């Protein structure tokens, strides 16, 4: 308060000159890697490996969303709800007045398809020695170098092309979710509006 | 490994040394008692903590004291 | 009955409180 | 129901039995203490505790009827309480 | 300093640097007057006249607070008297 | 086998599984960690406090959110006496159709809320599932604030020093005045502004609170000094809570007693209470000295307090440095105060229910009382354990001694034998005679002659009840008399409300008592005295005894000193805590059994069943346990199940955990090390499993760890089985 | 004595010389608890800048509005609720994006208030005295704005008149 020091002189912050320059992206990456090792060494978090994998998944999922819209529009995507007598009480969603509303059968089928794809992913994860691109970084391996604001304009089946397309697809998913939340329509409704009407036709 | 200390109340009766199951204590020359000997603990790495040493101590509150500390496969008595 | 927006933003705010918790957890050291 | 607040009106419920028990228990404690202190000054005090000296025991036991008077004649002389020969732990 | 004491009375420093300089001939009568005033205020707010919402009388309340105080004033008066003050 | 106990290198070098077990159990003992200083200790404790408060606020926010989302708060508002509050919904894949149907409440299977949060939130002025959501949002924001503060105060330039942490006067001034008084002032502000009109049908939310006057005169009487205006026109005796019918305009009143409709304390009474508490604590927060030359230096106060004749030694001279430099002394004091405080909460929230319609919520009443009494016992045992820890590792005889003479604390170790001997005498006295009277009643009633029972009327306690106004025992003492000065003094302020509540057979306010109450209170006294004996003996004998005159050199918790000198099992101070936990559990069990049986008889109406059968043990066993256990055990039978099925499962689960504790307590080590060695040989000498080998050598649990695990099983089973019994019995007996 | 703002008090130890705007104004001795004046100066300058922007926005919203209807509310406190949540969440996200990097920056740097913001280079070529004068101007204007923006909020909450 006055007759003593609240903070000792031996415990004072020192400005980190090691981050001079080092644009916010480099600064954030360095801070994450130094603060959280053993998850940064694995390639997790704000890393080029994680960004590449998430971009691949975002592109594949744009494909999956288009397929789901097509299936819903074209009379596929089974109708009704799951059978509680067949699949237990865990599929029951609510009981309004004497009727049990269950999980829609369409949701169950879509979950099974997503389970197929996620299982493929889990196999590839526990198949590191036989896959071309691993999920995590080996001890020693170093994370590919960030592409930057604009990756190199190299057309074709190149690392830069896949990188750019993954970033674009992830941004598209972010924008799609933002539009759906702000305006209030369904995700497929937003995709239908953003395709003119050629999806849910 | 456990810690074993010897105190000058030692009368050099050797009962601690001949009770140690792991050969931790030994009798060394001394000039503080009639017997001219005092217990020593030069091999505490083999000390198991069974405290047989101080069960055989005749002095009032002991002259050998065993303070249990960090554990080791030798101090835990692990044959495996 | 609370809306989907009410629950969703509460979940998002809960996530932010989670990132603040690990930062405190990691700052209290390994 | 027993009225044990202390009033003498219901004095036969608690107060009189209380006095009776206090007399009997003081008798027992006094004769035990007297026997302990008496055989504590012999050659083998521990032997006389598993093998009671029945003559001395009978002598002491019938002398407990004066325990209230004996207690307030030994406390006055300082023979009832030890002072500092009692043992104490390290702290 | 050194409020610790072992004699007959504590040093006057335990009274603070406002009561340490009051003569005991002032504290004593003041303590008695405060005790009498506080007792009368308590007995006028209550006891003699039953309390009511419309009758609180901050004078009697504040007054009554002189009874607890009185205790401290005469304790200080004794401390000053024993310390040749 | 390394790097897990980062704080202890001695454990990290352990090749056995003991390293993992001890790494968990020593993580919060910061004073014993490697490379440890006092500054780091206080800073880490500070950050841990911040994280803990964040956890508490997150827990409260979760309760609020789950009541708002899956509860029936809004429906419960319109019919609080018939609608059963819902805690949260259930989604368990293991349910059959029957379990789903039985637990089904409205739209989904759900759990009834026994925490009484519905009544508490309704009383403080919540009427919408959007009010609860706002509270959850705000509490998550507060949790984020506290987590940010905890992170911040570990940063280099924001880590406080030891002087700031040990600044007693500043912390006391601020804690008292700011925390207590200002929080009470803000709570009075909320109570008035929101709660008072909401109980009268006027909605005061975060929109119309700057324009809705809490009182019609509006702060004019406060500044004018006409403070009586805030008490004029209180709520009438026909006021319907939450509605404007029969309401008033007063905000601070004395009424005493309970609301005629909700059977709970008046909201205007509680606002006035908190305003008075706020003023008192704000005043009391200016006592100690700070940067402005006025106040008190508590070192001087402690040093100057030596009786002149001399019976406390040198007084409290060395206590300031003793308490300041020890975190276990302060922790013990805080835990003792908290235990007394939560015992007070338990004893007052049933006699003086503060929340609307909480008196008629019997299961929540029983659950709240049991919960708070168990927490009280835990806190008391923790206070005594930390006192023992202070004796072992923080007490310095030199500081508490001046020129041979010892201060008030050091003298407690001189007559420690006297203290322990007299605690033992009181415990033996109470146990012998309470058990003697109980067994006398057992034998006499069993032989068919109940008239020969020894039944002592609790006249001393009935005297107190009459002193507070109960005209049931014909004492005519202080408030049972209309002519006594105690009655004439408050005849116009709070007696009409208080007398109308104390002299009512439907309340729990000063429940009528008889010989059974006398005997059970003596049993409670015996339990308290024996638990205190164990804890005080462990605390005083912590630094040494005749069997171990150097016990302080071995620490607070060590297994033993060996089989020598006759045997030294359970000789440490930690073992005294371990033994006293059983006695605390037993004493809290007696207290909660007494409370629950008394209130079950009161609610069912057969109070004659308690008054007659509570004087002998078989009466308890037959009429409380055996009688009220019937609804619980029939939560599921070979014919069906009820919503009480989960409580029967928890009953059996508690019994199982209790007996596993019995395993860990009766069977000791040494018998489990050789068996583990046999298992190790079997694994090492079998094909197709030799490919898999352990990294940590499997060893039996240590003696202290085994005692802890057995105690944990015992306590968890105890708590679970009694919670299941009390809740299920209340629910199944009282509808 | 040493305080210029309170010519009678003596300032606290940490109020001296450098850190422009130092007028010895710390009667409560808050500076005695903080290890340095870096963080408190950073907070004061952030408040000064936010309050300047808030006062400017208050006046402009009083007189000027965006073409859309959702921005037609004249009362700023009423516009706080009339404006759609999308605009406010976008503003909050922008502020948080600016705030996280500066969060890493502030708790450790020697000049946490120096965010490197000078797009027009109003400080390139200025001497030390001129730079200190500019800092004093900024601090003064910010303190006056803080007082003013709090007054505007209070008068809008108490009378409903957002200005004058
Ligand atoms: C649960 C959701 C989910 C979904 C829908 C997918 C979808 C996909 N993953 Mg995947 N993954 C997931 C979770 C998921 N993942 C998780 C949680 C992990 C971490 C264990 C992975 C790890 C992972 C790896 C390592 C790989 C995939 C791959 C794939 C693709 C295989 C489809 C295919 O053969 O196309 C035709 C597809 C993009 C593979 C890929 O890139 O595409 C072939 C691949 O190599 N995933
Ligand atoms: C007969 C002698 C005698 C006397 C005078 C006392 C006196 C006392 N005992 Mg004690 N005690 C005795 C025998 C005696 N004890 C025996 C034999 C035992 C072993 C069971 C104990 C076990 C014991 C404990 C565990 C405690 C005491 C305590 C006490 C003190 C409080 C009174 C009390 O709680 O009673 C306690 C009395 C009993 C528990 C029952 C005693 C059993 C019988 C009735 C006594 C033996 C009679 C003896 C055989 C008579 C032979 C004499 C004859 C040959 C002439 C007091 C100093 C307490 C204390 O320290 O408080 C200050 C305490 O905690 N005593
Ligand atoms: C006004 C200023 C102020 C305020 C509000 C606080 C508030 C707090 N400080 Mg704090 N502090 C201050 C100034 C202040 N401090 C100063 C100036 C210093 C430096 C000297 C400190 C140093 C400090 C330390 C070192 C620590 C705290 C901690 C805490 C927290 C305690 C835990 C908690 O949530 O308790 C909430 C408690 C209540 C809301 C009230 C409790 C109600 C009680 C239990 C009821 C009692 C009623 C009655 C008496 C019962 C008995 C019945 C009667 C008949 C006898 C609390 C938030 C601790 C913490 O957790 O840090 C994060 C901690 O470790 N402070
Ligand atoms: C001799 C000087 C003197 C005296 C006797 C008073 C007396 C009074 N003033 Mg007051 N006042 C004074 C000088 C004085 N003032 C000065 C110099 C100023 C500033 C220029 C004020 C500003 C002032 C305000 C702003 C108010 C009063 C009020 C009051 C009355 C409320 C007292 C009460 O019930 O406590 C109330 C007790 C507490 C608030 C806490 C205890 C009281 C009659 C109040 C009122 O309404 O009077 C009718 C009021 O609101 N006074
Ligand atoms: C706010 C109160 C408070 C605080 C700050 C502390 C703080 C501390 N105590 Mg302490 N204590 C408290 C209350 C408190 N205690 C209470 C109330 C008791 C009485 C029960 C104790 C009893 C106690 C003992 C006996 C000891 C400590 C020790 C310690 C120190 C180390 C703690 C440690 O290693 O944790 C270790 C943490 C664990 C081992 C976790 C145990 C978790 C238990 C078993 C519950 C988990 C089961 C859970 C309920 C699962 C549910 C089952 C499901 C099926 C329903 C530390 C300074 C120790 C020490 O050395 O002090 C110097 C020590 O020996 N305390
Ligand atoms: C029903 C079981 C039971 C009973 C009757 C007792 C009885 C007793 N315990 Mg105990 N205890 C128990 C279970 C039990 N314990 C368990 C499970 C634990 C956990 C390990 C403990 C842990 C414990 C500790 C740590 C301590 C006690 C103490 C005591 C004594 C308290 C004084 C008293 O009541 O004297 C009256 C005695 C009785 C009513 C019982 C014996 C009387 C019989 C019926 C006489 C019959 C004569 C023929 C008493 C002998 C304390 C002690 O020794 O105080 C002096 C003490 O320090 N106990
Ligand atoms: C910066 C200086 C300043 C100036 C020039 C004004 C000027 C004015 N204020 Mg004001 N005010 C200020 C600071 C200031 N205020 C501060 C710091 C507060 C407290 C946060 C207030 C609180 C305040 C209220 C509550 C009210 C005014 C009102 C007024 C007007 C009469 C006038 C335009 C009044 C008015 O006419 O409102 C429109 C009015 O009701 N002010
Ligand atoms: C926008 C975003 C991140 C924005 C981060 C920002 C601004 C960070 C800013 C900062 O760092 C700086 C600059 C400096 C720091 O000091 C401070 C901060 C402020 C922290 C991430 C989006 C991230 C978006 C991601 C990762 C999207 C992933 C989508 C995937 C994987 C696709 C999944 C699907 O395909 C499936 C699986 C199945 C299909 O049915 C469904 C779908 C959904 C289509
Ligand atoms: C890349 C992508 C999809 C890629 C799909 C691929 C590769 C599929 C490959 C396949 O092998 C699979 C997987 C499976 C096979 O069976 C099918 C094929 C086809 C063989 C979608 C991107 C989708 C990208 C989308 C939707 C982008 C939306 C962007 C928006 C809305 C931008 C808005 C802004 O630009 C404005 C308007 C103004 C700016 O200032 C601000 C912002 C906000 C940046
Ligand atoms: C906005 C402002 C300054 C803004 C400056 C900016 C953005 C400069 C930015 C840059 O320089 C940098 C940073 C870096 C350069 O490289 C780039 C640029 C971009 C050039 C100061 C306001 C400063 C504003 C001040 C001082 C306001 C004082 C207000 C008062 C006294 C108001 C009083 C009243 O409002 C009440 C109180 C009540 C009412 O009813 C009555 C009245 C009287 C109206
Ligand atoms: C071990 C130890 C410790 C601990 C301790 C403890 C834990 C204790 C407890 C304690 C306690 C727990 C106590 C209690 C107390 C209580 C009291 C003291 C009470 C009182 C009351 C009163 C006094 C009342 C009165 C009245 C009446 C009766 C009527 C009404 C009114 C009036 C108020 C008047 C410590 C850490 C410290 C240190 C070390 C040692
Ligand atoms: S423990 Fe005692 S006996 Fe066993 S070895 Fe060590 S010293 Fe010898």
């Amino acid at each position: 308060g006055t007759p003593f020091d609240t903070v000792s002189k031996d415990e004072l912050a020192v400005e980190n000159k090691a981050m001079a320059g080092k644009s916010v992206f480099e600064r954030a990456m360095a801070d994450f890697n130094g603060r959280y090792p053993a998850v940064a060494a694995l390639g997790l978090g704000p890393s080029a490996k994680a960004e590449r994998w998430n971009g691949r998944h975002a592109m594949f999922g744009w494909i999956v969303l288009l397929a789901t819209g097509y299936a819903q529009a074209h009379g596929l995507l089974p109708e009704g709800g799951m059978d509680a007598k067949e699949w237990g009480t865990w599929v029951i969603v609510s009981t309004t007045n004497g009727e049990q509303v269950t999980i829609p059968a369409a949701r169950a089928a879509i979950a099974i398809g997503h389970l197929h794809f996620g299982a493929v992913g889990v196999f590839a994860a526990y198949s590191k020695n036989s896959v071309k691109d691993r999920l995590l970084l080996e001890p020693g391996e170093k994370d590919e170098a960030p592409a930057g604001l604009f990756p190199a304009l190299r057309p074709g089946l190149t690392k830069e092309a896949e990188m750019l397309n993954g970033r674009v697809a992830m941004l598209g998913l972010v924008a799609l979710v933002a539009v759906s939340a702000a305006t209030g329509q369904d995700i497929l409704s937003v995709i239908d509006q953003g395709l003119g009407g050629l999806l849910l036709k | 490994s456990h810690t074993v200390k010897i105190y000058d109340t030692c009368i050099g009766c050797t009962q601690c040394v001949r009770a140690c199951p792991t050969d931790v204590l030994e009798m060394v020359p001394w000039d503080g008692c009639k017997a001219g000997q005092i217990a020593s603990a030069p091999r505490t790495e083999d000390c198991v903590g069974c405290k047989r040493c101080e069960t055989a101590c005749p002095t009032d509150f002991l002259s050998v004291r065993v303070y249990l500390g960090g554990e080791t496969t030798r101090s835990l008595g692990l044959a495996y | 009955m609370i809306y989907d927006s009410q629950v969703y933003i509460a979940l998002v705010i809960a996530v932010v409180a989670s990132v603040l918790a690990i930062r405190l957890g990691a700052t209290l050291y390994n | 129901h027993l009225i044990t607040d202390g009033r003498w009106s219901h004095g036969s419920e608690f107060l009189l039995p209380s006095i009776l028990f206090l007399y009997i228990s003081g008798w027992i404690g006094w004769v035990g203490r007297k026997y302990i202190r008496t055989v504590g000054q012999t050659s083998n005090p521990t032997e006389k505790e598993i093998i009671i000296d029945v003559p001395l025991a009978i002598s002491i036991m019938t002398s407990g009827f004066l325990w209230p008077f004996a207690a307030w004649q030994e406390f006055l002389s300082g023979d009832l309480i030890a002072s500092d020969e009692t043992i104490t732990t390290s702290p | 300093e050194s409020t610790y004491w072992e004699g007959k009375a504590p040093p006057s420093v335990v009274l603070g640097p406002f009561l340490s300089k009051i003569p005991s001939g002032v504290l004593g009568p003041a303590s008695l007057v405060a005790l009498i005033v506080g007792s009368y205020c308590t007995h006028e707010s209550n006891i003699f006249n039953t309390l009511t919402v419309d009758t609180i009388y901050p004078a009697y309340v504040l007054g009554s607070f002189l009874t607890p105080i009185s205790w401290g004033l005469h304790v200080a008066a004794w401390i000053q008297k024993m310390n040749k003050a | 086998v390394y790097k897990f106990p980062k704080f202890s290198k001695a454990l990290a070098e352990d090749p056995s599984t003991r390293r993992i077990w001890y790494g968990i159990a020593t993580a919060h003992d910061f004073e014993s960690h490697d490379a440890m200083t006092e500054s780091k200790l206080y800073q880490k404790i500070f950050a841990s406090h911040f994280g803990h408060i964040a956890i508490i606020f997150l827990w409260t926010a979760g309760n609020l959110f789950h009541v708002a989302w899956q509860g029936n708060f809004e429906a419960w508002i319109l019919n609080p006496l018939k609608v059963r509050p819902i805690a949260h919904a259930i989604w368990d894949p293991h349910f059959g159709q029957a379990a789903y149907k039985a637990f089904l409440k409205t739209s989904s299977p759900a759990n009834l809320a026994l925490s009484g949060v519905y009544e508490w939130w309704y009383t403080i002025g919540m009427r919408t599932n959007n009010d609860l959501y706002q509270g959850s949002f705000f509490l998550i924001l507060l949790s984020s604030l506290l987590l940010f503060a905890g992170w911040l105060h570990l940063q280099p330039s924001f880590r406080p020093s030891l002087d700031w942490f040990k600044a007693n006067e500043y912390r006391l001034n601020h804690h008292l005045s700011g925390l207590f008084g200002v929080s009470s002032l803000a709570w009075t502000g909320h109570l008035v502004h929101v709660a008072i009109p909401e109980s009268r049908g006027i909605h005061v939310g975060w929109d119309n609170f700057l324009t809705v006057l809490p009182h019609p005169e509006g702060l004019t009487p406060f500044f004018s000094g006409n403070w009586k205006a805030y008490a004029q026109n209180p709520d009438t005796a026909s006021h319907i809570f939450g509605s404007g019918e029969g309401s008033g305009t007063a905000i601070l009143t004395f009424l005493g007693g309970f609301h005629p409709q909700t059977k709970s304390l008046w909201l205007t009474d509680m606002a006035h209470h908190h305003l008075a508490i706020a003023v008192l604590f704000i005043v009391a927060g200016h006592m100690y000295r700070t940067n402005w030359l006025i106040g008190h230096q508590m070192k001087l106060i402690l040093e100057a307090h030596r009786p002149p004749g001399g019976r406390l030694g040198i007084g409290h001279i060395g206590l300031y440095e003793t308490i300041t430099n020890s975190l276990h002394f302060q922790l013990g004091l805080a835990l003792a105060a908290l235990g007394v405080a939560t015992s007070l909460t338990a004893q007052h929230m049933y006699a003086l229910p503060p929340y609307a319609f909480l008196a008629s919520n019997f299961p929540t009443q029983a659950a709240l009382y049991t919960h708070h009494q168990y927490i009280a016992g835990f806190l008391m045992v923790g206070a005594f354990a930390h006192g023992a820890i202070f004796f072992v590792r923080d007490y310095d005889p030199a500081v508490n001694t001046r020129n041979g003479e010892k201060n008030v604390l050091a003298r407690m170790l001189e007559h420690k034998e006297a203290i322990i001997s007299h605690l033992s005498w009181v415990s033996l006295f109470l146990g012998f005679h309470t058990l003697g009277i109980y067994v006398h009643n057992d034998v006499v009633v069993a032989f068919g002659q109940p008239e020969k029972q020894i039944l002592v009327e609790p006249l001393f306690a009935e005297w107190i009840q009459a002193a507070s106004g109960k005209t049931l025992y014909n004492f005519d003492l202080l408030l049972a008399s209309s002519n006594s000065p105690a009655s004439v003094a408050s005849s116009q302020l709070w007696l009409p409300g208080w007398l109308s509540a104390i002299n009512d057979g439907k309340n729990s306010l000063f429940l009528p008592i008889g010989p059974g109450d006398f005997l059970v209170h003596h049993a409670i006294a015996l339990g308290l005295h024996t638990t205190t004996l164990i804890l005080v003996k462990g605390a005083l004998d912590a630094r040494g005894s005749k069997l171990m005159p150097d016990k302080k050199d071995f620490g607070y918790s060590f297994p033993c000193d060996g089989p020598g000198r006759g045997g030294t099992c359970d000789i440490s101070a930690w073992d005294a805590f371990y033994l006293a936990m059983f006695w605390m559990l037993n004493t809290i069990g007696w207290v909660t059994f007494y409370w629950h049986w008394k209130h079950l008889t009161l609610w069912q109406g057969n109070q004659v069943q308690f008054n007659e059968s509570s004087n002998y043990i078989m009466g308890w066993l037959r009429d409380y346990l055996w009688l009220n256990s019937s609804p619980l055990i029939n939560g599921y039978n070979p014919f069906g199940m009820n919503s009480l099925s989960v409580w029967a499962w928890m009953f059996l689960f508690g019994h199982l955990v209790w007996a596993t504790g019995f395993m860990f307590l009766i069977s000791w080590r040494g018998y489990w090390q050789e068996l583990i060695e046999t298992i190790v040989w079997a694994h090492e000498r079998t094909p197709l499993a030799n490919l898999v080998r352990w990294k940590d050598k499997p060893v039996a649990l240590s003696i202290v760890q085994a005692r802890l695990v057995g105690l944990a099983h015992f306590t968890i089973g105890y708590v679970l089985t009694y919670a299941a019994f009390v809740i299920a019995s209340t629910i199944g007996k009282l509808g | 004595a040493q305080s210029k703002a309170l010519p009678f008090l003596k300032a606290p130890a940490k109020l001296d010389g450098s850190l422009a705007g130092d007028f010895g104004f710390d009667p409560m001795g808050i500076s005695d608890q903080v290890a340095n004046l870096k963080y408190v100066r950073a907070a004061e300058l952030k408040h000064c800048r936010v309050a300047m922007l808030g006062f400017l926005g208050w006046v402009v919203q009083q007189y000027v509005h965006l073409p859309g209807e959702i921005y037609a509310e004249s009362n700023p406190l009423k516009a706080l609720t009339s404006v759609p949540l999308l605009s406010q969440i976008q503003i909050f996200l922008f502020i948080g994006a600016i705030e996280l990097a500066t969060l890493d920056q502030t708790y450790t740097a020697d000049k946490p208030w120096d965010l490197g913001f000078d797009p027009l280079n109003f400080s390139k070529g200025k001497s030390e005295q001129q730079m200190k004068d500019l800092e004093v101007k900024e601090l003064k204007n910010g303190r006056v704005a803080m007082i003013a923006i709090m007054g505007l909020i209070a008068q809008t909450l108490y009378t409903g008149v957002p200005l004058f």
